[PDB]
């Protein structure tokens, strides 16, 4: 004999309550600007907190933040379609467009002392080579990825990267055990190339197994299943992918290889094949071919089921647009002159290295207001509490009382002293991090065919 | 085939070192498949584990001293030597040296 | 066989997997233990779900 276990109340979907009005609204960003180094940051020397030139490449993340004005704080010339003691406004994202203008070319990194031992394709004779230190200067190409994500939340990432070790035991080899994390995506951070979503700063004491951009990062990647897996669903509305590579060379490692491959699977030499060579051995991506048409940009997307159970409402006044491009990610070259002469010579010059990059975003929003009711606001009450702090109507006490007296002092702390805790709210938990900000509390409005996507919006809408 | 003998000072005094070297002959400590501990008992008393160190260079001790107990192999002249600091009254003993396997997971 | 009108739900948890990819690292004096196993994307993966 058995029973049906036990009732849980359940989240349900956002147009159970949320209604739509016939108001639509446009805005629009102007160019952004983005220049700097694609290899690594210019420090200044004398103060070395402050930076002189930024660094920024192709291959970092471009997250972006957008800010909403309250539409509370609207006067409306007809304010009959809704009572504001009853109802609040919110607004929600109907529409998607992001835009690149520069020309196409990918970039391209390198390092200069890669631990490249020899090549390994045709011919790798024997015996050994003599040396102590075979570095080599290296290049190399990148693979090649297209992604969007918008929503609500910041987007949690995930990272492999050293953890806790075990007891003491002397059967498990020296070897750094890897843990699976969880990470709140920053911007400037890196995107895998084929070599792991594992921090290479505290597991690569050489620092010579990468290009010269990613020796001390965290080449993060982003989570599909655990964010798709949320109940809420406030972090995920819509999200494409593209990436493609395939191997060009292949080379091995140099070194006091860890592990012995084991005798039994193999008949050992003599004469000139008398030691062993490596083992530890990697490819190099290098990309393909890059179309006009296996591009994602420059299109609209419009947008009427969400995946997750938020129809795209956005809590807060805020989006989250983060953005991975490679295919503009082309690498000029400076050259400017000391002395000017008739000969030329190979020290009358210096070279710099630049990377330009812009983006352009496209927004219309649809209005949209919340008849808060009792049965109603206790279900966003235990999905947040700051939503309705700030849309200042009314305060919270949290319990209805407490069960236990829990035995208050009185006489301030002369005796047995305790965890005093001096509270905060810290006014966000986002703050610690930083983002490309990008403020539109400016820059809202309600005649559409003036702009180019209300022209298109109008048709695809039938209106 | 294998074959087995110790070699220490004998003699100790109070709060000094103990040296005591063990060899083998018939097999490599770094093969994959050889291990080695080493095993004390008294005249009277029984038995019990000291120290063991395998071949990946990683060390277990008797975890009531964890000091002084810092075992040591020497693969190149297929040698282990057992290092003991500061030797008291209680280490009054006889000291067995030998090689284990782990699919006896036992001494042999 | 008749089909009722019931649907119902099982979700697996993710599978932590990890190892070396060209051999397993077998316990030494034991060789049927494993210090850490042979897993790589050769492999097949050959998962059996029981059911209630």
């Amino acid at each position: 004999v058995y029973l049906p276990p036990v009732p849980v109340s359940k989240v349900v979907s956002t147009d159970e309550y949320v209604s739509r009005t016939s108001i639509y609204y446009y805005a629009g960003s102007s160019r952004l600007l983005a220049v700097g180094n694609p290899y690594f940051s210019i420090k200044s020397p004398n103060n070395n907190k402050k930076v002189l030139v930024p660094k920024v490449s192709g291959l970092q993340y471009r997250v972006f933040r957008v800010r909403l004005p309250d539409p509370n704080k609207f006067g409306f010339p007809d304010t009959s379609f809704y009572n504001p003691d009853t109802q609040r406004l919110v607004w929600a994202c109907v529409g998607l467009e992001i835009g690149r203008g520069q020309p196409l070319g990918v970039g391209v990194s390198g390092h200069p002392y890669l631990n490249k031992f020899d090549d390994t394709e045709t011919s790798n004779r024997y015996p050994a080579q003599p040396g102590s230190d075979n570095r080599e200067c290296l290049s190399m190409d990148y693979k090649q990825t297209q992604l969007c994500l918008i929503g609500c939340k910041p987007p949690t990432g995930e990272h492999w990267g050293k953890g806790v070790a075990c007891n003491n035991n002397a059967a498990a080899t020296d070897c750094p055990p890897l843990e699976l994390f969880n990470s709140i995506i920053e911007d400037g951070d890196m995107v895998d190339t084929g070599f792991g979503c594992m921090d290479f700063g505290t597991l690569q004491a050489n620092k010579s197994d990468v290009p010269i951009d990613i020796c001390n990062s965290t080449c993060k990647y982003p989570d599909y299943l655990k964010m798709a897996s949320e109940p809420y669903g406030d972090s995920l509305f819509f999200f494409l992918r593209r990436e493609q590579m395939f191997v060009r060379h292949f080379f091995n490692r140099a070194g006091k290889l860890g592990e012995a491959v084991p005798d039994d699977l193999y008949i050992k030499g003599s004469g000139n094949t008398a030691v062993i060579q490596s083992s530890a051995f990697f490819p190099t991506p290098s990309g393909s071919i890059v179309t006009s048409e296996s591009q994602l940009f420059n299109k609209p997307y419009w947008l009427q089921r969400a995946q997750g159970h938020n129809n795209g409402i956005c809590w807060g006044n805020q989006l989250f647009v983060t953005v991975v491009d490679t295919t503009r990610s082309t690498n000029m070259t400076l050259c400017t002159e000391v002395t000017k002469e008739g000969t030329y010579k190979n020290d009358n010059f210096k070279e710099y290295v630049r990377h330009v990059e812009e983006y352009d975003l496209q927004f219309v929003f649809q209005l949209c207001k919340i008849t808060l009711t009792a049965e109603i606001m206790t279900y966003i009450h235990t999905m947040d509490s700051n939503i309705l702090e700030d849309w200042q109507f009314g305060l919270t006490p949290p319990p209805s009382a407490s069960l236990q007296d829990t035995y208050r002092f009185v006489t301030s702390q002369a005796i047995t002293c305790q965890k005093t805790a001096p509270p905060k709210e810290k006014e966000d938990p986002l703050n610690k991090y930083t983002f490309w900000e990008v403020n539109l509390k400016e820059k809202f409005s309600a005649d559409l065919d003036q702009f180019p996507l209300g022209r298109k919006f109008l048709l695809q809408s039938g209106l | 085939q294998v074959t087995l003998k110790e070699s220490g000072p004998g003699i100790l005094q109070p709060s000094q070192t103990l040296s005591l070297t063990c060899s083998f002959s018939g097999f490599s400590l770094s093969t994959s498949g050889m291990g080695v501990g080493w095993i004390r008992q008294p005249s009277g008393k029984g038995l019990e584990w000291l120290a063991h160190i395998w071949w990946n260079d990683d060390k277990n001790y008797h975890p009531a001293l964890k000091s002084r107990l810092t075992i040591s192999k020497d693969t190149s002249s297929n040698r282990v030597f057992l290092n003991i600091a500061s030797v008291d009254t209680a280490d009054t003993a006889t000291y067995y040296c030998a090689r284990i396997h782990y699919v006896t997971d036992a001494l042999d």
